RNA sequence: GAUGCCAGCCGUUGCGGUAAUUUCUAUGCUUUUAAAUAUUAUACAAUUAUCAUAUUAAAUUGUUAAGUGCUGAUUUAACCAAUAAAAAUAUAAAUAAUUUUUAUUUGUUUUUAAACACCAUUAGGUAUAUGCAAAUAUAAAAUUAUAGUAAUUAUAAAUUAUAUUAAAAAGGUAUUGUUGCCCACCAAUUUUUAUAAUAAAAAUAACGUGCAGUAAUUAAUAUAUUUAUAAAAAUAUAUUUU
């Protein structure tokens, strides 16, 4: 075969044995494969979404000592205004995951208030605190969205339900406006935001939003909240990114894809010559145009 | 019938297979049939058997001296007047007759 | 509201549905004389039976 | 086991030392013996295998049959 | 949580034996696989594996519903050229001498209702994707042999009346004359099976 | 027939059917299962004699077509 | 209608050919063979005529009555043509099988000689000293896995 | 330390290709210490289980249909003979439980002087449920194998680039994967035997005809008539493991 022979790098002070197991591999069965990546100091905690192990004091100096946290996260985004930095979508999406960090409890509370045919009275203690308590477990984590809405719809509320029911209702299907009040309160009596007012609107504009779709009060089981298998967050229901909903537009150059890097790209993994055919740079111009 | 319409298993797979048989398995044992039907086709197999017989003890008429293919093996003893019987009607099997209900004539057959 | 066609046609149809009759067949047969299929026209079966005899 | 006829070790009578090739992905020279023995008073030959060694001229053999081998059919083995 | 429960940061989470054994499934569904789309079997939209499917099979004739590129009628240019059957049969290519100020005057309609049609037909898929479609997790529907348990109801009934023995047999073809030129004593209108 | 495999097969998508077959039917007219809540004569309602279940159009007020109707349970 | 084949051979294949390709002259039909991958125009003419003399043998207690026209035999192609006998006026004219003869052969061998001198191109495909491994089985002397004596 | 696909280990997947923790030896080392190895007895399901051990079932016959002008390029991809126009009707209605175990019974049917079709070929036969003929619809104990042969085989969703949407839906017997696998006849071999041209089956790794299966070059699978250098094909049925 003019079999081919890879004696294996043994580690060295210079090229240690991680670099020298990953880097290299012996077996050429995968020789001139393909780049692959991993996460390190802080990508990889802002990959794996590993919180802080808490602490007494110096976490909580650490913890304390955050402030507004979504507001620092805006600071930084805008902050590729000055001169020395650029905008980075980097920056803008820190800041969306930091204004998007109560999505669950939104779009918890959002199905309890508009897909729960006569859910009790909300109003009443009893069914405020199985709303509390839940929408308080489903932020903190302790409670999927399924199973707590299960919760909701399943606690225990009146004796002869349906019989109360069927004297109040025609349909079955009671005014909204008690459960979403109850929802708000419930936001802002937990301080699920730091923002009061970003609560209300979340609630408000989301149900809003979908006020206007076919079927607009109806979920599939498995979709509507999480399981395996989910809808692209553009198409998840009470969630920010369903009015960002749009698509791209390309029209390819007959050299499209060889120029893969020509236009003024932002590059974090720079291009060297051992990969770079001829490229020269995102800053160069070779057709410039005069101007003061 | 007296012929075997399995010559396999060929429905084998894991209980709850939702079909009679894989098409591999049939394929497979196909393969085994298209064996025994050419060995019986091609060494021109005729088997018989007749009233007041034990009908399960199968006369071999293609292992008959008169029919015989072979020449240095000896087909099969049968009495004479039997043997008058089923080779003429061996021959008589070797055309179909307008004016009757009509036969499968093959060429294999004589 | 009656998918397989229990309600068509109306009863005086079924009486008007004889022999006789091809001016009742025929309002239920195709530009061919073809029955329009279940599917597609979905009938009584006791106004299909009627109907092909 | 069925030339073994029941008994935990049975003798027999060395007559051919014949090799077989082994079945793939194995590779090797295989000595298989065609051995013989009376028993019950039909006369029976055990195609059989090699495993021990051979100083003297000995066709006294105890077969004792084994696992399956890289071969493929050698039920029995030496002692 | 902060992520969606049904992936993990290597792709998708397993969760039975078939996932663990086979490990391809949970990062490889189809050419267009990114790990935004991980085992969701539609992915995007345009892309490849991005299909919706209603119950099983999937759909691909989205605009060949609203009418576009299936039964294009539109009739509002239509019903004008039809009209002038004079800008029709001359150089059928001007703006004429009249009419094709109201061929254009129709078409700037048909050119604004076809982008309404066209975003009502995008909103469609991506309402169908939420609330009907099974994302090609349910077994199809749309062959003969999804029924298999519907045509041995109807063998087992014919069996029923064949005695419950010619499960399935099915009455032997007879001829185009049968009934009417074979002879006195031999039954002319195929039986049952289980006649024979 | 050749008595050993030919082939490096290997499927790795075992379906719950395939293994618990005390569960499952996949035979058809096997599909109405074990229904011991009938009326009728059998709890294997697939040897029941009697109402051979319609599959395509029943089922709007009943769950399943194999399920007995609402008028009969 | 031409019928080709390739040049190692068993006699099975000869056999069963030169029958086949017989029968096809029973059936009026057009009748050739060539062989175009040819190790050397001595195994090439050696093909032909193991194919002629089963062919012929054959065709003697068939009783076919057809005629041999050429043999167009160069570098690339060593070929036979045949003609049949349609109607049995033609046949009882000529109750004649006739093909070819030793000179003939051994002509056509030296001016397909003379041609892959030429073209300097002996064979259009070459047999192999690689050897497939091949088990003996029953065997009084140690093999290797290949069918060599272990020495 | 030798050995180098060999010799050998082999409970076992498999190892042994010049660095074998899978051989031999040496040496240590290792153990939970009546030693090691060889042959046997050692506790189906019952709620759902596809090929040949049935039985509470309504059914059987209905005499309808299509035909003479004229001058000739239809049919299919390509041929080939040589008139071609044609076959629809009937409901209630037969009670269930008890020993028919040969009884009956599960798609070959009479006739062109009446045709389609199919096969062979210009020169014909066949042209479709009166004998005969159990047979899928599961009573179950691992594959093969006539119930003696090897140690198993079958299997399903992962993975595989183009079928005119305002770019969108697709398979694998392969497991870096079509330059992939398998398949049969075609040679010696072996081993058991119910020795039908040349017997049957089990293992295997030559040569050769091919390319028969992987939706695969006229889709495949079961049953059957015919056909034959072999994988198979024409035909007639079903059926999608298409």
């Amino acid at each position: 075969a003019k079999r081919r022979v890879i004696v294996p790098i043994h580690p060295t002070p210079n090229y240690p044995a991680h670099f020298i197991k990953a880097s290299f591999t012996t077996d050429p069965l995968k020789e001139k494969q393909k780049a692959r990546f991993s996460s390190g100091g802080e990508a990889m905690r802002e990959v794996q979404m590993i919180p802080k192990n808490l602490e007494g004091e110096r976490s909580r100096r650490e913890l304390m000592s955050r402030g507004d946290t979504e507001f620092e996260a805006l600071v930084e985004f805008i902050q590729g205004a000055s001169y020395d930095q650029l905008i980075s979508g980097r920056r803008f999406k820190k800041v969306y995951d930091k204004l998007s960090e109560n999505d669950d409890t939104f779009v918890w509370l959002c199905h309890t208030a508009m897909s729960v045919l006569n859910p009790g009275d909300v109003r009443s203690r009893l069914v405020y605190n199985h709303l509390r308590t839940l929408a308080e477990a489903v932020a903190n984590g302790e409670m999927t969205l399924r199973t707590a809405f299960r919760f909701y719809e399943s606690a225990v509320r009146s004796p002869a339900y349906r019989e109360i029911a069927k004297r109040q209702m025609e349909g079955g299907a009671a005014t909204r406006l008690a459960g979403i009040s109850a929802a708000a309160d419930v936001m802002r009596r937990m301080g699920l935001t730091r923002r009061p007012m970003a609560s209300y609107f979340e609630l408000y504009q989301r149900i809003v939003e979908r006020s206007e779709a076919m079927t607009p009060w109806g979920f599939p089981p498995l979709f509507q909240f999480e399981e395996r298998l989910s809808l692209e967050p553009r198409l998840k229901f009470f969630s920010r990114a369903s009015q960002q909903a749009l698509e791209r537009r390309r029209r390819g150059h007959i050299m499209s894809a060889y120029t893969t890097l020509q236009g003024r790209r932002i590059f974090w993994i720079p291009p060297t010559w051992n990969r770079a055919g001829r490229f020269l740079g995102p800053h160069v111009t070779l057709y410039p145009g005069m101007t003061p | 019938r007296w012929a075997a319409k399995f010559y396999g298993r060929v429905t084998f797979g894991p209980r709850n297979y939702p079909y009679p048989s894989s098409r591999w398995l049939a394929r497979r044992f196909k393969m085994k049939k298209h064996r025994i039907i050419k060995r019986f086709r091609f060494r021109r197999y005729k088997l018989a058997a007749v009233a007041n017989l034990p009908f399960a003890k199968m006369i071999r008429v293609g292992l008959l001296p008169e029919l015989k293919s072979s020449k240095t093996k000896k087909g099969d003893d049968v009495e004479a007047d039997l043997s008058g019987r089923l080779v003429s009607a061996v021959r008589s099997s070797g055309g179909k007759k307008k004016g009757n209900r009509g036969r499968p004539k093959s060429k294999y057959q004589i | 509201k009656d998918p397989q066609g229990m309600q068509r046609p109306s009863p005086e149809v079924y009486m008007k549905l004889n022999y006789k009759n091809p001016a009742t067949i025929s309002r239920f047969l195709t530009r061919t004389g073809h029955m329009y299929p279940a599917d597609i026209l979905p009938l009584n079966p006791e106004a299909v039976a009627k109907l092909r005899v | 086991m069925w030339f073994l006829y029941g008994c935990c070790l049975r003798f027999v009578l060395f007559v051919l030392c014949y090799y077989m090739s082994p079945r793939l992905p194995s590779s090797g020279n295989r000595r298989v013996l065609y051995a013989v023995f009376y028993l019950y008073i039909f006369v029976w030959c055990v195609r059989c295998f090699f495993c021990g060694i051979f100083i003297l001229s000995f066709a006294l053999f105890i077969i004792e049959g084994g696992g399956f081998i890289d071969l493929p059919g050698i039920k029995y083995y030496t002692r | 949580r902060q992520h969606d429960s049904g992936v993990n940061q290597y792709g998708l989470k397993p969760v039975n034996a078939y996932d663990f054994i086979n490990p391809t499934n949970l990062v490889n569904f189809g050419r267009g696989t990114s790990f935004d789309n991980l085992g969701v079997r539609r992915a995007g939209r345009g892309e490849i594996d991005s299909s919706p499917s209603l119950g099983g099979s999937p759909v691909f004739t989205q605009a060949k519903l609203v009418g576009l590129s299936g039964e294009e009628q539109l009739t509002m240019c239509q019903s004008e050229t039809m009209a002038l059957r004079v800008c029709m049969a001359r150089g059928g290519q001007d703006t004429c001498e009249r009419e094709s100020r109201a061929l254009d005057a129709c078409l700037s309609r048909v050119g604004h209702l076809r982008r309404a049609m066209s975003e009502a037909c995008g909103e469609f898929n991506d309402w169908f994707i939420q609330n009907v479609s099974d994302n090609h997790t349910k077994p199809f529907q749309h062959r003969p042999h999804d029924w298999r348990h519907f045509y041995a109801q109807e063998k087992l009934v014919r069996e029923r009346q064949q005695n419950g023995h010619a499960y399935g047999r099915r009455p032997k073809q007879f001829s185009f004359g049968a009934r009417y030129v074979k002879t006195e004593g031999y039954g002319k209108r195929p039986r049952l099976p289980y006649n024979k | 027939i050749k008595t050993l495999d030919v082939r490096e097969y290997r499927p790795l998508a075992t379906p719950i059917e395939f293994r618990f077959y005390q569960r499952y039917a996949n035979h058809p007219n096997r599909q109405s299962g074990i229904q011991f809540l009938t009326h009728y004569n059998t709890h294997q309602r697939f040897r029941v004699n009697k109402d051979y279940i319609d599959y395509m159009h029943w089922g709007k007020e009943q769950g399943q077509a194999r399920l007995p109707h609402r008028h009969q349970r | 209608v031409d019928h080709s084949f390739r040049d190692v051979v068993d006699a099975h294949f000869v056999g069963w050919k030169s029958k086949k390709i017989v029968e096809d002259i029973k059936k009026r039909h057009p009748v050739k063979i060539t062989i175009k991958e040819f190790q050397s125009p001595e195994a090439a003419i050696g093909k032909i005529r193991e194919m002629c003399q089963a062919m012929q043998r054959y065709a003697e207690e068939k009783l076919i009555y057809h005629h041999f026209t050429s043999i167009v035999a160069n570098d690339r192609e060593v070929s036979v043509s045949f003609v049949p006998s349609l109607p049995s006026e033609k046949g009882n004219s000529w109750k004649h099988i006739k093909y070819p003869g030793e000179k003939e052969w051994a002509h056509a061998n030296k001016r397909m000689e003379e041609a892959c001198r030429k073209s300097g191109r002996y064979g259009t495909y070459v047999k192999n000293n690689m050897l497939k491994p091949r088990s003996l089985g029953q065997t009084f002397f140690r093999v290797d896995k290949y069918g060599r004596k272990i020495d």
